[PDB]
């Protein structure tokens, strides 16, 4: 089943090329991954940590940083931004 | 451990 992103998540996915209004979780994760790489939000010395405190992604997820190794927490954060 | 590799392990 497709999901519908809330307006701010949708803005972020659109900034990396997404064109739809509805997505699979696989597509949201992909785009979110592209976004973090493009804006260089990961620590280049400690790659599993994403520092989003001064970025839109911080506003979206409500956290200053997060770990890519904490899979359950990433999905929780994404889910709050889906209808 | 690279971001790209590690992110691909989410699903």
């Amino acid at each position: 089943t497709l999901v519908r992103p809330k307006p701010l998540l949708l803005k972020l996915l659109k900034s990396v090329g997404a064109q739809k209004d509805t997505y699979t979780m696989k597509e949201v994760l992909f785009y979110l991954g592209q976004y973090i790489m493009t804006k260089r939000l990961y620590d280049a010395a400690q790659q599993h940590i994403v520092y989003c405190s001064n970025d839109l992604l911080g506003d979206l997820f409500g956290v200053p940083s997060f770990s890519v190794k904490e899979h359950r927490k990433i999905y929780t954060m994404i889910y709050r931004n889906l209808v | 451990e690279t971001f790209s590799d590690l992110w691909k392990l989410l699903p």
